[PDB]
């Protein structure tokens, strides 16, 4: 049983999830299921029909000047353009947990800076199947072979992501509780350079335990859920960290990759 | 900072 001030915790991290995130996971499995409409995204499988998809896209590249880039390129370009919106809407997101606001802005910063990937990567399982993933707000389907056909580095970015996907996704999750489990990925006490570790970790306590209550009310039957999910953050910490590393490689050999400047500031002296 | 930009914008 939950007492209301948790109770009103977990509803507002619920409503501050619905709010900022355009693709959440009820709206990613209704498109997946093909259950409410005989109009499928459009699907990306190889290079033909990524030149298609890009013809939708034309305005966009052209304004960031990669059009007459290498595919690769301009798939990794069209990548940061949504890591960049999801980061802005973490931030949002983070800004309405109670008690994120308060802390000093360089512990802001720094959760922020190690949370935002573990999140992006938790909620990306959302729209991936074990085929592949939606793109461009749930409108196309990019296939996993094709991402694997990539050249090297490319191809070695998404796989591992999906990995983890398959097995997130057979937790069940439902966006009551991602929105919980996104919240305890920000409020990670652990972090480094944390300034006000202590009180950072009773702000997780808080949110840790409403998540725990959460889930033995919501998976009753799953009794070790809470468990499986602590041991998924720690996963999702090693994703992030060998993620870094593979975006360190592709800026020192890639000349053509060009980070975008919100993203290099997350990714520099992080790991 | 970029991020830091974002967390003090005012509520959307
Ligand atoms: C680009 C496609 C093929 C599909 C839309 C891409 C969707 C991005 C996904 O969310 C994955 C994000 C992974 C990390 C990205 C990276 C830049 C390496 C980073 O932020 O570290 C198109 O449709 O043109």
């Amino acid at each position: 049983h939950m007492t209301a001030d948790l109770k009103s915790l977990a509803k507002r991290i619920y409503e501050a999830y619905l709010k900022n995130f355009n693709m959440n996971k009820v709206k990613a499995r209704v498109i997946l299921s093909g259950k409410a409409s005989n109009n499928p995204p459009f699907v990306i499988h190889d290079m033909e029909t990524l030149c298609m998809a890009e013809k939708t896209l034309v305005a966009k590249l052209v304004a960031n000047g990669i059009q007459n880039k290498e595919a690769e390129v301009r798939i990794f370009h069209c990548c940061q353009c949504t890591s960049v919106e999801t980061v802005t809407e973490l931030t949002e997101f983070a800004k309405a947990i109670p008690g994120f606001a308060n802390l000093d802005l360089n512990d802001q910063v720094t959760l922020l800076k190690y949370g935002v990937y573990e999140a992006i990567f938790a909620m990306l399982s959302s729209v991936m199947n074990k085929d592949g993933m939606l793109v461009a707000y749930g409108n196309g389907f990019i296939t996993r072979e094709f991402l694997k056909s990539l050249r090297k580095p490319f191809c070695d970015i998404m796989e591992p992501k999906f990995d983890f996907a398959m097995k997130f996704n057979a937790l069940e999750l439902d966006d009551s509780d991602i929105s919980l489990f996104v919240a305890a990925i920000i409020c990670c006490g652990d972090r480094p350079g944390l300034l006000n570790v202590g009180h950072i970790e009773k702000m997780q306590e808080g949110i840790v335990h409403v998540l725990r209550l959460h889930l033995q009310s919501n998976h009753p039957d799953d009794i070790f859920l809470f468990p499986k999910l602590l041991q998924k953050m720690a996963d999702l910490r090693q994703l992030v960290t060998e993620h870094a590393q593979l975006v360190q490689i592709i800026k020192k050999t890639e000349s053509d990759a060009a980070l975008h400047p919100l993203l290099q500031e997350i990714y520099r002296d992080m790991y | 900072s970029l991020l830091k930009k974002l967390l003090l914008a005012p509520a959307n």
